[PDB]
């Protein structure tokens, strides 16, 4: 059972990390004031990896 | 209309350059610019 | 009689400012520039100090 669960977590994480990064390239580069473009970094956590 | 005017003129020619001098430590004095008492503080703009 | 006044705001090698004097007005001082100019950073100055 749990690995079972580790794998769903796994997979679902995947699935999420690419469609967030899929996403990411639905902005151009809004200019504000020394911001020059916005993004969202999706990343797993090695210490939820481990 | 003078007030009016140095802002605008000013915000055009801030976009032009810089100044060499503001990296010397030297302060800039506070010329007259007309009569009444109106006064400017800024560098030679050098560097275009 | 004869309240004292800050009269100057110096900033030496901060974000923007290696070496800017500003000078306190009697009255009203109004800083004015762009998002970003860094106003906020001067009045940081003037409480950090
Ligand atoms: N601690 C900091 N670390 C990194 N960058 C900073 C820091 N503080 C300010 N900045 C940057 O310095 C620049 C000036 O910031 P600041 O907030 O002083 O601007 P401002 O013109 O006073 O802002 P506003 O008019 O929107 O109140 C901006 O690019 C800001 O991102
Ligand atoms: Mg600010």
């Amino acid at each position: 059972s749990s690995k079972s669960v580790a794998n769903i977590i796994r997979k679902t994480i995947q699935r999420e990390q690419n469609r967030i990064r899929m996403l990411n390239q639905g902005l151009q580069a809004v200019s504000f004031g020394q911001v020059r473009g916005v993004r969202l970094n999706v990343n797993v956590r090695e210490s939820h990896a481990i | 209309r003078h007030f009016d005017v140095a802002r605008i003129l000013v915000d055009q020619a801030v976009r032009l350059g810089v100044a060499e001098a503001d990296f010397s430590g030297l302060p800039a004095e506070w010329l007259a610019i007309n009569d009444y008492g109106a006064k400017v503080q800024a560098h030679v703009i050098d560097t275009y | 009689i004869e309240r004292g006044k800050f009269r100057s705001l110096t900033l030496v090698n901060w974000n923007g400012f290696f070496a800017r004097t500003f000078d306190l007005d009697e009255l009203v001082t109004t800083l004015s520039g762009g998002n970003g100019a860094g106003k906020s950073t001067t009045m940081a100055a003037f409480v950090t100090a």
